[PDB]
């Protein structure tokens, strides 16, 4: 518990510091570099987790998805850098909707505010994640580039956004297993949804717009579980993104608002 | 929140206006990179995901739990690995 807590707490001055490098001309090239430092000592760290078990999926696992996307990153065009960007974020919050999914269906919260905590983290997550695929697919010219529109589409997106809202906060008096898995197509569901009616030209802030989206659902997945590198590092970049998506739209002459809706 | 209600709503708020004032003054030139870097600093997700995967049970558990950790680490490798790429776009050639 005390040495992963301060492993995990030098992680946060790595992600800080790095993040704090990322942002400025002379220092940006080092600001990845500590960044870097910070996932391995993290990465490292958690193997010490008590009770922990599975090593052999847990090494399959880390193997299989760090080398595959290096390996697709390296190889890569740089005119498709946006879609990489945007592939390797709908993962992360897939990731952070994982998280939610397996304690979600362990029912291993207490605490119910934790638990509203934690689903709140997995509709993000989810949304994020098929947002950022429709994200990269209209940029690799797999689906229509431009707003994918039809009759009444606000009002079917609502409708499943508040479906989900709804049949999300169900999980908290009644957590059926059959519930888990409606929740999460549904916020699947919407993650598409979202992403439909959003042109190809304004794919770099809702790029940005899914990053605050992921980094947001890491930091509350993070409260939920008690694990403070996620606590730090999510809202770290959940907030840090909110801001960069103000500033890309800025740039682009245009609104956050605009870039959602046709 | 939690470890301390209070305690960790400090912590989310400090980290908050810690985390967007940081990008203030960002250049226009560094947007990008500096998205990719966020987006390779969340790819910590794995941790999280490695905890789920290591207390697994059920099955269904493993499987889902499975996932988590390659998504997480593919988060953490491919953001890396781009963000480098981006930055090399600013260096000269000899």
């Amino acid at each position: 518990m005390d040495l992963i807590q301060a492993a995990y707490f030098v992680v946060a001055i790595l992600f800080i510091v790095g993040l704090k490098r990322m942002a400025h001309p002379t220092t940006a090239k080092s600001g990845i570099v500590w960044a870097g430092w910070g996932m391995v000592l993290a990465v490292l760290a958690t193997f010490f987790w008590p009770g922990m078990g599975n090593f052999a999926l847990i090494l399959l696992a880390l193997l299989l998805g760090s080398v595959v996307a290096w390996w697709a990153a390296v190889r890569v065009a740089m005119t498709d850098m946006p879609q990489m960007v945007a592939i390797y974020n709908g993962m992360g919050g897939g990731a952070a909707a994982t998280i939610a999914a397996v304690e979600l269906l362990k029912g291993a919260f207490e605490n119910t505010g934790l638990m509203a905590l934690a689903i709140l983290g997995g509709l993000i997550g989810s949304v994020a994640f098929t947002g950022s695929l429709i994200a990269f697919a209209k940029l690799q010219g797999i689906m229509k580039s431009r707003p994918i529109l039809f009759p009444g589409q606000k009002a079917v997106n609502a409708l499943v956004l508040a479906l989900t809202v709804v049949i999300g906060l169900s999980l908290l008096w009644n957590d059926a297993t059959a519930s888990i898995v409606l929740f999460f197509l549904l916020a699947l569901l919407f993650g598409v949804l979202m992403t439909l009616p959003i042109g190809g030209g304004d794919m770099p802030v809702a790029i940005s717009f899914y990053n605050a989206f992921t980094g947001m659902a890491v930091g509350f997945e993070g409260f939920a579980v008690g694990n403070p590198a996620l606590m730090v590092a999510g809202t770290l970049v959940g907030a840090a993104g909110t801001l960069l998506t103000v500033l890309m739209a800025r740039a682009m002459n245009r609104s956050v608002w605009s870039v959602l809706v046709g | 929140m939690e470890f301390g209600f209070w305690s960790a709503l400090y912590i989310f708020v400090l980290t908050a206006f810690l985390g967007y004032e940081l990008i203030t003054r960002v250049p226009v030139i560094l947007h990008t990179p500096l998205m990719s870097g966020s987006n390779f600093i969340h790819g910590v997700v794995v941790v999280g995901a490695m905890v789920v995967l290591g207390h697994a049970e059920t099955g269904l558990e493993k499987l889902i739990g499975f996932l988590g950790v390659i998504l997480g680490a593919a988060n953490a490798a491919g953001g890396y690995a781009v963000t480098v790429r981006m930055l090399e776009m600013f260096e000269r050639k000899p």
